[PDB]
């Protein structure tokens, strides 16, 4: 979050938590009430047969 | 969809690996930082855990009482932030109101409003 | 905590939110403490 | 009841002003349209900076660094990507413009029917019995204040489809027969205002041996007391 | 009694651009990253359509703020509403007409609708209860009970016919209405082309999905239609070109699919708006618009649910 003077006042890590992922995907520093699609769960293979 | 094992004469069904969208259900950050995670069309075994027709909900506690929908989840489930945590419940389509119907009774208004 | 953030590049930006991917120290990460 | 209606209307417009001042989500539609337009423009601008498989996203850099035999292919890839992005943008703009045109046609019909007159279409000009409307301008939009009439306090009464006086079935001309338990009156449909049962507001048709649920009472003919 | 069928919603399909274009291949994803935010735009459009589906359903049905239920005694001047009213025998609590209507009808997922069939049936039951017991009063505000004979007298008076003809011919009108609803039930049971619109919508959706799936298996000039086969057989210098051709073909196919989905969704939204207007004007009241609520002088209407659609019985 850049200020008007060119310095940064806050930062959000996208991988910190689902709330942070919502903050990153909305590209806004404040999340309004509702539901937002953020990621896509995919089960990965474990063995090669 | 189905294959035969070259060594043993058996038939095996191939199911695509579980996958689906992941959404976040939360009130505004002006109220609280508590969130809940919704996994679309994924069984909860493959991941406060709840299983619904919409998928798997983690972080929300399902209750029996019904209210108006606040944050729509789907398939008959809506979530709300209540005193405090996030809860999920089946909607109420409105307060029930029986009409005292008969064959010789009429209701006539006596006062009015301008809206 | 939230330390370890540095300016990605020498670019001036005013009152905007920028999403950038680079090498950063993860927030709330466990960092080693030496007294040696 | 002129004074009560005037006071209710003034209180209602004050409440509308307060709701507009306080509620920020009341104007969600216009803000959503503006946000969609801004998002489309920003997406186009971002796609201008993409590579689309080219060696670089800068035309001058490709022209200077790459020889014309290869610069031709690089420029072809870049222009193909930019052209398809522009086509997608224009197509979605066309769809959004069609939606906006449909909404504007609906708004024009609403202004023609609810503002320039009184409309009998239920819920077309707001909930309840529509009375009138006031248009107001807004950035790329129109706001209608629909003033409507809503019944408030209802009471129960005994009803009867018709009244048999002397073998003749009397039907109300404009209202409905009601009874409080001791006497019968006729009242207008949408408001309680009992009136004595007279021959000037009832008409005779058939006999009380056919209609179901007719009741026994008397009907007033003012001529006989007059003479 | 006439039957008017209107589509309301469509299947809420959501397709992941990345997995559909690239079958979980790191090289394919890396190549796709050069195209910017196309997949984001496609997913945004699909999500908008999905939300618009629920919005259309709520606009069409959720027009009453209370759930009315009919009195146990079914005394309505001889009119029989058993066929249209919900019954407790079936677990779905749907009317026999509703049951007949329901009986006659790779990186992609289907999101279930927000409103299930049971709550849609409950909303329809509430609408019928309000129409039967309160006339149009409940639509315009508080629910004021009114016995059916005077409600029908009012509806006749609305079309320039005095009520005395009703009160002198009640039995004939009741028998005619019962015979008419029986004939409607028989026609719905027998005629399979009555519900052509909903079946056509479903078939169009299935055809679009199957066309997309088939186009996933095309070559688009590539050496092969299998990403793994190209990656293994071809060297990365040539595998890059082959993957580029494949992703270009798949991306253009996906864009065409999403565009036609958008057009169909706009058509469905127009139809749903028409249906909402029809329910607001013909069900919640008596409409003076000729042929808008069925042929002849419109008297009243009854709504019924159907898979992704609404059926109006115009009396």
């Amino acid at each position: 979050k850049y200020n008007e003077n060119g310095t940064i006042t806050d930062a959000v890590d996208c991988a910190l938590d689902p709330l942070s992922e919502t903050k990153c995907t909305l590209k806004s520093f404040t999340v309004e009430k509702g539901i937002y699609q953020t990621s896509n769960f995919r089960v990965q293979p474990t063995e090669s047969i | 969809d189905a294959v035969r094992d070259p060594q043993t004469l058996e038939i095996l069904d191939i199911t695509p690996c579980s996958f689906g969208g992941v959404s976040v259900i939360t009130p505004g950050t002006n109220t609280s930082n508590q969130v809940a995670v919704l996994y679309q069309d994924v069984n909860c075994t493959e991941v406060n855990v709840f299983q619904t027709r919409a998928g798997c909900l983690i972080g929300a506690e399902h209750v029996n009482n019904s209210y108006e929908c606040d944050i729509p989840i789907g398939a008959g489930i809506c979530a709300s932030y209540q005193t405090q945590s996030i809860i999920a419940y089946t909607m109420s389509l409105g307060a029930e109101n029986s009409v005292a119907y008969s064959n010789n009774s009429i209701a006539i208004p006596t006062n009015f409003t301008i809206s | 905590f939230t330390r370890g953030v540095y300016y990605p590049d020498k670019v001036f930006r005013s009152s905007v939110l920028h999403s950038t991917q680079d090498l950063f120290l993860p927030f709330f990460s466990n960092v080693t403490w030496f007294h040696d | 009841n002129q004074k009560l209606i005037a006071n209710q209307f003034n209180s209602a417009i004050g409440k509308i002003q307060d709701s507009l001042s306080s509620t920020p989500s009341a104007l969600g539609k216009l803000q959503d349209v503006v946000n969609q337009n801004a998002q489309a423009l920003n997406t186009l601008v971002k796609q201008l900076s993409s590579n689309f498989g080219a060696i670089s996203s800068v035309l001058n850099d490709i022209l200077s660094r790459l020889d014309p035999p290869e610069a031709e292919v690089q420029i072809d890839r870049l222009i193909t990507g930019r052209l398809q992005s522009l086509q997608t943008y224009v197509t979605q703009q066309l769809i959004r413009a069609a939606e906006i045109r449909a909404s504007a046609n609906l708004a024009a019909t609403k202004m023609s029917e609810c503002v320039l007159g009184q409309s009998k279409r239920v819920d077309f000009c707001g909930k309840g019995y529509h009375l009138m409307s006031f248009p107001q301008s807004a950035p790329h939009g129109v706001v209608f204040l629909h003033v409507t009439y809503v019944p408030a306090q209802e009471k129960n009464f005994t009803t009867a489809p018709a009244i048999c006086h002397d073998g003749k079935a009397h039907f109300p001309r404009e209202g409905v027969f009601v009874s409080n338990g001791t006497h019968w009156f006729v009242t207008q449909r949408n408001f309680y205002e009992p009136q004595i049962i007279t021959t000037d507001n009832t008409f005779v048709s058939g006999n009380c041996d056919v209609v179901i649920g007719i009741v026994n009472n008397t009907v007033y003919d003012p001529l006989q007391p007059e003479l | 009694v006439t039957t008017e069928i209107l589509p309301v919603s469509m299947t809420k399909t959501s397709v992941d651009c990345t997995m559909y274009i690239c079958g979980d291949s790191t090289e394919c994803s890396n190549l796709l990253l050069q195209y910017g935010s196309f997949c984001t735009q496609l997913n945004r459009a699909l999500t908008g359509i999905a939300v618009e589906q629920d919005k259309n359903t709520q606009e069409v049905f959720a027009q009453v703020k209370q759930i009315y239920k009919t009195p146990p005694i079914k005394d309505f001047g001889g009119f029989n509403f058993s066929q249209i009213l919900p019954d407790p025998s079936k677990p779905s609590k749907r009317s026999p007409i509703e049951d007949l209507l329901f009986n006659k009808v790779n990186g992609l997922t289907v999101l279930p609708p927000l409103l299930t069939d049971e709550m849609i049936a409950q909303y329809t039951s509430a609408l019928l209860a309000g129409t039967i017991t309160s006339g149009w009063t409940f639509g315009a505000g508080p629910a004021l009970q009114i016995p059916f004979p005077m409600q029908m007298a009012y509806r006749f008076n609305g079309i320039g016919v005095t009520q005395n003809v009703l009160y002198e011919n009640q039995k004939l009108i009741a028998n005619q209405f019962n015979s008419a609803i029986g004939k409607i039930q028989d026609s719905l049971s027998s005629t399979p082309s009555a519900l052509g619109k909903l079946q056509d919508v479903v078939n169009q959706n299935a055809q679009a999905l199957n066309t997309l799936v088939k186009q996933l298996s095309s070559n688009f000039g590539a050496i092969s239609s299998v990403l793994n086969d190209i990656l293994s057989r071809l060297d990365p210098p040539e595998a890059e070109v082959q993957i580029d051709r494949l992703i270009t073909g798949r991306l253009q196919s996906l864009q065409t699919y999403v565009t036609q989905q958008l057009i169909r969704a706009a058509e469905i939204r127009a139809s749903a708006n028409l249906a909402a207007t029809k329910m607001s004007e013909c069900v919640l009241g008596q409409s003076k618009r000729v042929d808008f609520c069925g042929k002849g002088y419109h008297l009243m209407s009854f709504p019924q649910s159907a898979p992704h659609g609404v059926v109006f019985l115009h009396v």
